[PDB]
């Protein structure tokens, strides 16, 4: 398929480590009895396995020359669920964590004593702040518009040179 | 309840211990029930 | 002024900190200073000695040595009476300290100040200025 | 009447505003933070006790608190001990068969696929084997319950919460006087009657009517649930007069001083128990009554209230001879005003009882069927090894912070601290020569090893089979202990060890105890360990000596215990502090116990540890190749490091595949450190300048201002993650071997 | 030798002498600043280079300035 | 400047360089440095405060 | 009663006089051996020196040596000391040229003359007491083996 890869649900060396997996589990359950605690969870064990197998088979993922699942990152929408659609709720995430530490600091600021504020956290006032991460996009991007994200170079210490 | 016990909770290393237990613990469950999500599934 | 030899010492059981080689060919450091009792101060060197009642003499291979307990004696016992000289193996002793008698944190007249750059350290010369040139780093 | 109990009611209000601000307890630090360098100043000198307050007895009063506190997390971890031996272990199933169930008291929950580290530990059980060798204690005490071992938890528990309160209440509510705390002769009297004593006496009651009927009913074969209930032997001195006839006539042979009677459950037997590889019981049963009676007795030396006794100031000043001035003179003061004094010495002693404990426990395996659970055997040892270490290194520390701190020099005119201080030079320049005579004859023998068997040249070898450097010191002290039963300790059935020589004990086919024969390949590493026993005193001393002054800096003591340096001048001067000897002699330490623990592994699993085949023959673990390969250092790399690593570099999908994870990120922690001790704070200052910056740009900068951390600070951290990395390396690798081979 | 200088930032705190353990720096009189004193180094072949004036130094920039150069016995600290 | 302004230091080699402080007083001698500005920031040395000239100093 | 005591009766001075450093026993030992013996002239203090070094060198070098078991183990270890000897000789002289600034003065060894006279006599000493041993040990069968003859 994509890159030289075979899909994982019809690659052989996918199905031969489910096997190989599941054999490795089986010898460890044949030395049970069949209600006693430890066979009823590697046999749990067994279901989990055979449910990762099984789903990774039929999700389009594509397998390598090793039976294991590769993940395509060059954009391609047909492989999105694996960098792309992940990278996009990690950056809304990312970004929520940002924008909430820097209206927190911003709000520390202003403080009476600004240091205990971020020592001794004002727990009320950060918890509208970790409210306030959900239309970071949208706020950070008129907070840079509006000149409120960006200090000109002007206000900011450098070294001499 | 007392102030200076909330304000103690409220301190960076308890807030920190507590986030980060609480991060951990949905993330662990998050893996329990939905384990083995190696791509957001589409 | 010059440093009387026949000075009486702090009683100190001896120590192997003391001065090597170095101060009988290169320089030694003495110390006086007057005590008004007869108490265990703390060797540089090594251990307690006991300074006397009245004057006492000590030898140090050091001149950090000498000042060390110096302070030692201005900070625990108050004495403010020390006088720190080089001893050269030639037997020239050099008064070093104070070497005005006014102590340095003070000023005193007649003191020419040296050392001392007439702009602030941020209009230093870059090194490529003065490379090739023997003209100071300073102005 | 002038030892006397006296406090201070309510003296510190139980409040939480000072919970609410951190800092509190230093002038310094109750400001607030300005830069994160004050982050850091918090946790660094919070036990500090003696840097925030003048006072000795609010010192003293915060030490007792919190030892108060210490132990109430022992007894807590000690309760999590016995509730985890209760509810996840196999302990039951262990009990039945010792010999090939293996010991587990963890069972991981099934989360990430992490549920592979329940291995199949036997008894149909599956969890992480656990080695720090309960199941072989609990065997001891005759627990043979997991009831009985929620009754231990719930005890523990009990203790936990009472220390957690004696804490508590000795703080805040009732608080002894200075004058409480300084009755040496008061305390050292009660420690060694009381503490020591009585529990040496109780320890053995125990053991004379629990440890013994039980033991001797689980060794001649009865099943755990038919033996009967510990206290069914306190009240039928009949049943218990069976296994013991003795018991028939009570007490009367103790009290009329007939106590030959009493060889049937106090003996001298010596050796080990052939059907479990351990210690006789009733060996340990006379030792601790003997034990208890000398603690018992010593503890009636020291005078406190009635005329009889010792005054511990008149004992040292009486010892002064013509080389050592005043001699003893000041000392009792010193260790009745310095606490860091008394931690300097205590420190000291318990590192060398914990390396004690390791030799001993090896050599002569107290607890039944622990001498063949080579795992738990491994780990004690290592365990033990390494907290002797690190608490001798402390002694050193706390003798630096003595030293820069609570030394008067006017208390201490020519006595014996005056001397040592005195000729230091003499001390320090001896001791760095036989470390450099100690390196190059011991070391330098592997080099020429090395070389010559590089070289082709096997007959120009330091070895067994060439030159023979034969320990005939060690070799002899062994004659004599295999000769003393019947000779120099003629009422001694068996040897004290086996090590010295004598029979193999072997417990389920596996060595419990053998001969461990010392030959050439024993002297070289016996040499390498007194170089790095005596490189790591020449640190610490040298620290120690020179941590008020020197020629270089005269005036040290000012500077305090632990600073960075005095500057770039006098060539020099990083690294000066009597902390940083301790931070140095922190390494050699590390570097003196990893050999310790690689002498003891290679050695017990080539010559000791293995499985007896038929006509007794032992086929050891490693298969006898210590002799011939440790006195090379590439024997060493690959018959030791290399053979051995086999089992956490192939643990993968394992149960042992948690070694195989922490060997890797155990390499990494050590590999992390170097960044902190090969690097400088000025570097990562102007780094953070330009982080700063990025902050700045994105109006995004903390109030509290990032610093990189002190000197002092990245040594101590390099040090810390250096000793976590070094150390859970070995520990994985050490785990992971002696489980899959042992 | 090592070199050391003072700068017109001086204000006379007299701390960098205080610190100065080998009594390289004194002070004398000067009208820059309000103090009516700044540091002068007369003895820098006694300067041992330890840097502890910089460390006393209460200006933004140390007006105090060691510029640690060549090494004698003096400035190596060597009591051999 | 005048006292409890708002300036902008201009001296380079400041640790407070292109950042605000508030000036606490100006000498009326012959000094070299009057403007002495306070700054909530700590310096490296832990310093707060230290003396400028008027050509090293912007009201903001 | 003291047995230790500051050293020259100068406190101060970095040396503490003890019953190591200076019983009687010590001080006739150092003024008994050649390096410190009154009345000795440098070259003589030399030879006395050189004659002890050189005669118990050759020892180490022959049973211990790579050679040792080959019947020219005795040449072997004699020359391995005579190299030794001549290395170590020419480190009295590179020593002897740098440390000391030309006099007239011979008559002590901290002298430029006196230590090149004392070079001449530890060169002539060691020579002689290596070839010594080795005379010695050639002679004696008992010498030869590490005192197992006997055995
Ligand atoms: C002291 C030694 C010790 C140790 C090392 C352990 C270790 C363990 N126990 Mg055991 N246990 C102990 C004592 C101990 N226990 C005792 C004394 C009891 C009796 C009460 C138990 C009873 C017990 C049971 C019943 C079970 C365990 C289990 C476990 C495992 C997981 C526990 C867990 O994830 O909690 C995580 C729980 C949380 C709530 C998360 C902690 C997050 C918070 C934030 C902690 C933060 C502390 C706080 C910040 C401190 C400051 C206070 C505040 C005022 C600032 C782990 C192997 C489990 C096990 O083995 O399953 C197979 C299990 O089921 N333990
Ligand atoms: C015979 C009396 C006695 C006993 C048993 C102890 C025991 C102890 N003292 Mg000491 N102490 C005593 C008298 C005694 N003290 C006196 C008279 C003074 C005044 C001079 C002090 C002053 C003193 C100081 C200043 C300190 C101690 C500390 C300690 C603890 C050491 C840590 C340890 O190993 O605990 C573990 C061992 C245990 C056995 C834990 C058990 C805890 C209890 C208290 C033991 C006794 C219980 C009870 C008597 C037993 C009843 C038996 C019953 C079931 C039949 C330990 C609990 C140190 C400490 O840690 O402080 C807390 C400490 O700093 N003590
Ligand atoms: C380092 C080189 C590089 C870079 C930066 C990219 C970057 C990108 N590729 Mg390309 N790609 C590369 C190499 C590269 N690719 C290579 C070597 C291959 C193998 C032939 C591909 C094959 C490939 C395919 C087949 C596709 C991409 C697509 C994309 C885009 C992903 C989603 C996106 O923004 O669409 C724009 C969407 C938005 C701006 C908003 C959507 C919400 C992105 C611009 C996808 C695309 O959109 O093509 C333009 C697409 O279909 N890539
Ligand atoms: C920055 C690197 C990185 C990245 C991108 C990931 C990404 C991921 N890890 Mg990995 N992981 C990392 C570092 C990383 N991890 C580290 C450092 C460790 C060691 C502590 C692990 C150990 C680890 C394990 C053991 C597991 C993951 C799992 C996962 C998946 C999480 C999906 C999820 O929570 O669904 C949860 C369900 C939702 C509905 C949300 C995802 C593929 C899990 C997985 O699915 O494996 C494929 C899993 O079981 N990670
Ligand atoms: C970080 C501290 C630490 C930790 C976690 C452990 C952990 C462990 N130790 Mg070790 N130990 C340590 C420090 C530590 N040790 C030190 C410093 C010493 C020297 C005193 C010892 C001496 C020691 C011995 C002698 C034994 C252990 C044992 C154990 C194991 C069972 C725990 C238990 O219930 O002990 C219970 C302890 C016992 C059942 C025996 C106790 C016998 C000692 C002699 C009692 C002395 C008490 C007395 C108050 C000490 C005062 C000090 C003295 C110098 C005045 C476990 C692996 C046991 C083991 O390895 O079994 C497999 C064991 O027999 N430890
Ligand atoms: C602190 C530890 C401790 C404790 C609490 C006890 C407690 C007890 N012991 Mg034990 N005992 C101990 C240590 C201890 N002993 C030691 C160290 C030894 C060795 C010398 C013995 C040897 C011993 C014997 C041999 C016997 C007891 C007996 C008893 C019981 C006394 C009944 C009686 O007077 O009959 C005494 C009978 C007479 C005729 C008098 C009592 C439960 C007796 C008992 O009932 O055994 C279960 C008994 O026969 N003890
Ligand atoms: C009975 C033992 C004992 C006691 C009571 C003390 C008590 C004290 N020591 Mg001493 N010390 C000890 C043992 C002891 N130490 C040992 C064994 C060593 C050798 C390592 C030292 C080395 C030492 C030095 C070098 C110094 C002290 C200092 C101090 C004082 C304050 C320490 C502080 O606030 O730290 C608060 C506690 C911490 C900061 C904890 C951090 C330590 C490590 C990094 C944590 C370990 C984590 C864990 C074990 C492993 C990580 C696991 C990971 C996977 C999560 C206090 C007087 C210091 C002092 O101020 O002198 C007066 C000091 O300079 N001690
Ligand atoms: C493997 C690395 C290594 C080596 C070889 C050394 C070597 C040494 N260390 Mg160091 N050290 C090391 C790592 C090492 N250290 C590390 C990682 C730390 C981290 C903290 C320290 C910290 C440290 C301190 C703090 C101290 C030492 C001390 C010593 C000395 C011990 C005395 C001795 O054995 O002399 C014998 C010399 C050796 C064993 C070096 C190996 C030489 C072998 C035998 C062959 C010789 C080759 C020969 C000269 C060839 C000549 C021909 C050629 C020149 C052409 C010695 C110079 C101590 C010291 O100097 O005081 C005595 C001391 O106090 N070390
Ligand atoms: C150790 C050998 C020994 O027996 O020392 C014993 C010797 C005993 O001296 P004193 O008889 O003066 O001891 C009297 C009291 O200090 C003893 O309580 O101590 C020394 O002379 C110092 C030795 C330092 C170590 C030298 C090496
Ligand atoms: C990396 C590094 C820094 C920078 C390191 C810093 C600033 C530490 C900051 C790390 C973050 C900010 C916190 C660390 C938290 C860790 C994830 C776990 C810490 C565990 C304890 C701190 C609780 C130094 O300051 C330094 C100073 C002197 C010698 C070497 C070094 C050095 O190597
Ligand atoms: S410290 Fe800095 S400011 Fe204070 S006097 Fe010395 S130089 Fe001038
Ligand atoms: S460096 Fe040390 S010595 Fe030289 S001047 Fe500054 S303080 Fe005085």
């Amino acid at each position: 398929d994509v890159a030289g890869l075979t899909p994982c649900g019809e690659s052989k060396e996918f199905a031969r480590r489910l096997d190989g997996s599941v054999k490795k589990l089986q010898t460890r359950l044949s030395k049970y009895e069949a209600g006693t605690p430890p066979a009823l969870a590697l046999q749990k064990q067994i279901d989990k396995t055979k449910n990762r197998f099984d789903r990774y088979g039929k999700a389009g993922l594509l397998c390598g020359t090793d039976g294991l699942p590769h993940l395509i990152t060059d954009g391609r929408w047909t492989h999105s669920g694996e960098f792309v659609i992940p990278g996009l709720l990690f950056l809304y995430v990312a970004g929520w964590i940002g924008w909430v530490g820097r209206s927190y600091v911003l709000f520390a600021r202003t403080a009476d004593k600004p240091t205990e504020k971020e020592i001794i956290i004002d727990v009320p006032v950060a918890l509208s702040f970790v409210s306030t991460g959900f239309i970071w996009p949208f706020s950070a991007f008129k907070e840079f518009t509006s000149g409120n994200l960006i200090v000109p170079a002007d206000e900011i210490t450098v070294s001499p040179r | 309840m007392d102030s200076n016990f909330l304000k103690y909770l409220s301190t960076a290393p308890v807030l920190f211990t507590v986030w980060l237990s609480f991060t951990a613990s949905f993330i662990i469950e998050a893996n329990r029930f939905f384990p083995d999500m190696l791509y957001f599934p589409m | 002024e010059t440093l009387n030899l026949q000075i009486p010492s702090p009683t100190f059981e001896g120590s192997t900190g003391g001065w090597l080689r170095a101060a009988e060919v290169e320089e030694k450091y003495a110390i006086t200073w007057t005590s008004p009792k007869e108490q265990v101060f703390e060797m540089p060197t090594g251990g307690a000695a006991i300074m006397r009642q009245g004057e006492n003499l000590l030898y140090l291979a050091r001149k950090e040595q000498c000042l060390a307990l110096a302070t030692q004696v201005k900070n625990s016992f108050k004495i403010t009476d020390y006088k720190v000289y080089r001893i050269f193996p030639s037997g020239e002793v050099q008064y070093l300290h104070p070497k005005d008698g006014v102590f340095p944190e003070k000023v005193n007249a007649g003191r020419v100040g040296v050392g001392n750059v007439s702009h602030s350290i941020g209009k230093n010369l870059n090194p490529a200025q003065i490379k090739f040139t023997s003209k100071s780093f300073n102005g | 009447k002038k030892v006397s109990i006296t406090v201070d009611r309510d003296p510190v209000a139980t409040s939480f505003e000072k919970w609410a601000q951190p800092g509190h307890f230093s002038r310094t630090l109750a400001k607030g933070p300005k830069t994160t360098t004050w982050i850091w100043n918090l946790h660094a000198d919070v036990h500090d006790f003696d840097s925030h307050t003048n006072s000795l007895e609010d010192i003293s009063r915060k030490i007792f608190s919190a030892h108060f506190g210490q132990l109430s997390i022992i007894f807590l971890w000690l309760s999590g001990m016995y509730f985890h031996g209760a509810r996840f272990s196999n302990y039951s199933a262990w009990l039945s068969n010792p010999t090939a169930v293996k010991p587990s008291a963890q069972v991981v929950w099934p989360i990430v696929g992490q549920e592979v580290l329940n291995g199949d530990v036997g008894g149909g059980f599956q969890g992480v084997q656990v080695t720090s060798g309960f199941f072989q204690i609990w065997r001891s005490s005759g627990i043979t319950s997991e009831v009985e071992l929620y009754w231990c938890a719930l005890a523990g528990l009990i203790m936990s919460g009472l220390m957690i309160f004696a804490g508590w209440f000795h703080y805040h509510k009732a608080a002894p006087k200075l004058e409480w705390f300084q009755n040496a002769e008061s305390m050292l009297n009660h420690h060694l009657s009381g503490l020591l004593g009585l529990g040496c006496l109780s320890w053995a009651g125990h053991q004379i009517h629990v440890s013994l009927p039980v033991n001797k009913l689980l060794d001649a074969g009865v099943a755990p649930q038919e033996i009967p209930l510990p206290h069914e032997f306190l009240v039928n001195r009949d049943l218990m007069a069976q296994l013991y006839p003795s018991f028939s006539k009570g007490l009367v042979p103790f009290f009329t001083l007939n106590w030959s009677e009493y060889s049937d459950f106090l003996t001298f037997k010596g050796g080990l128990n052939p059907v479990t590889g351990g210690l006789w019981l009733s060996d340990t049963a006379h030792h601790h009554l003997a034990l208890a009676v000398l603690f018992i007795v010593a503890g009636h030396m020291y005078r406190t209230n009635w005329g009889i006794g010792h005054s511990m100031k008149e004992i040292l000043e009486a010892h002064k001879g013509p080389f050592t001035g005043e001699g003893h003179k000041g000392l009792y003061e010193i260790l009745t005003t310095s606490w860091h004094a008394q931690l300097a010495i205590n420190l000291a002693m318990l590192g060398s009882v914990s390396i004690i404990v390791a030799h001993h426990m090896y050599a002569m395996p107290p607890y039944p069927y622990i001498a063949t659970d080579y795992p738990t055997q491994l780990s004690i040892f290592t365990h033990h090894m390494w907290i002797g270490g690190f608490c001798v290194c402390g002694g050193a520390a706390h003798a630096g912070i003595f030293m820069v701190r609570d030394y008067n020099p006017a208390q201490n005119y020519n006595n014996l601290l005056d001397r040592v201080i005195r000729h230091r030079d003499a001390i320090i320049s001896h001791l760095n020569w036989i470390c450099i005579f100690l390196g190059f004859h011991s070391f330098g023998l592997y080099i020429h090893n090395d070389t010559m068997r590089a070289l082709g040249r096997t007959q120009d070898m330091f070895s067994d089979t060439a030159i023979q450097l034969k320990p005939v010191f060690a070799q002899w002290v062994q004659s004599i202990h295999t000769l003393a039963p019947g000779n120099t300790t003629p009422n001694a059935l068996a040897t004290a060890s086996y090590a010295f020589g004598g029979d193999v004990v072997a417990v389920g086919n596996k060595v419990a105890m053998m001969p461990i024969s010392l030959g050439t390949a024993d002297f070289m590493v016996h040499h390498i360990h007194a170089f790095t026993i005596h490189v790591t005193v020449l640190i610490l001393l040298k620290g120690v000596l020179f941590s008020r002054n020197s020629r270089l800096i005269p005036d040290k003591a000012n500077l305090g215990f632990r600073f960075p340096c005095d500057g770039p001048g006098r060539g020099g001067t990083c690294q000066s502090s009597a902390w940083d000897s301790v931070f140095l002699g922190l390494f050699w330490m590390y570097n003196c116990i990893s050999v310790v623990i690689f002498h003891f592994s290679w050695k017990m699993q080539s010559d000791v540890w293995g499985t007896v085949q038929s006509d007794g023959t032992v086929t050891h673990i490693t298969g006898g190749n210590f002799a011939q390969s440790a006195i090379t250092i590439n024997g060493w790399l690959r018959d030791f490091l290399w053979a051995q690593a086999s089992q956490v570099i192939q643990s993968y999908g394992s149960a042992l595949s948690a070694y195989g994870l922490i060997f890797l990120g155990a390499h990494f922690i050590w590999a992390f450190s170097l960044m902190f001790l090969f690097s400088g704070r000025g570097y990562w200052q102007e780094l953070i300048e330009s982080i700063v910056w990025a902050h700045n740009k994105l109006n995004v900068a903390p109030a509290i201002q990032p610093r990189a951390l002190s000197i002092t600070q990245g040594r101590a951290v390099g040090l810390a993650h250096y000793l976590l990395g070094g150390i859970g390396t070995t520990w994985a690798f050490f785990l992971a071997r002696i489980i899959s081979v042992g | 030798s090592h070199s050391v200088k003072v700068y017109d930032t001086c204000i006379g705190c007299t701390q960098c002498v205080r610190a100065c353990p080998c009594d390289v720096l004194e002070m004398v009189s000067w009208d820059g600043c309000k103090a009516g004193q700044i540091a002068s180094a007369p003895r820098t072949e006694d300067c041992i280079g330890c840097k502890r004036c910089e460390t006393a130094c209460p200006t933004d920039f140390l007006s105090v300035r060691v510029y640690l150069g060549g090494e004698t016995t003096r400035s190596m600290g060597l009591a051999y | 400047v005048k006292r409890g302004s708002k300036v902008r230091i201009l001296r380079k080699e400041s640790y407070w360089y292109q950042d605000i402080g508030t000036v606490a007083t100006i000498d009326t001698s012959g000094i070299r440095y009057p403007v002495v500005v306070r700054f909530e920031k700590v310096s490296y040395s832990g310093v707060n405060t230290n003396n400028f000239s008027l050509d090293e100093v912007v009201e903001v | 009663s003291q047995f230790i005591k500051p050293y020259n009766d100068d406190p101060f001075v970095g040396n503490l006089a003890t019953p190591v450093s200076t019983s009687s026993f010590t001080k006739s030992l150092l003024s008994n051996l050649p390096a410190y013996r009154a009345g000795l002239s440098p070259l003589l203090r030399g030879v006395e020196i050189g004659l002890t070094h050189g005669y118990f060198l050759v020892g180490p070098f022959y049973k211990l040596g790579p050679l040792r078991n080959s019947d020219v183990a005795l040449l072997s270890g004699f020359f391995s000391a005579l190299g030794l000897i001549v290395i170590l000789v020419a480190c009295l002289t590179i020593y002897g040229v740098v440390s000391f600034e030309e006099t007239e003065a011979k008559d002590q060894l901290q002298t430029a003359k006196g230590w090149r006279q004392f070079t001449s006599g530890w060169l002539v000493g060691s020579v002689g007491g290596a070839s010594f041993a080795y005379i010695l040990i050639s002679n004696i069968p008992f010498l030869q083996t590490a005192g197992m003859s006997m055995l």
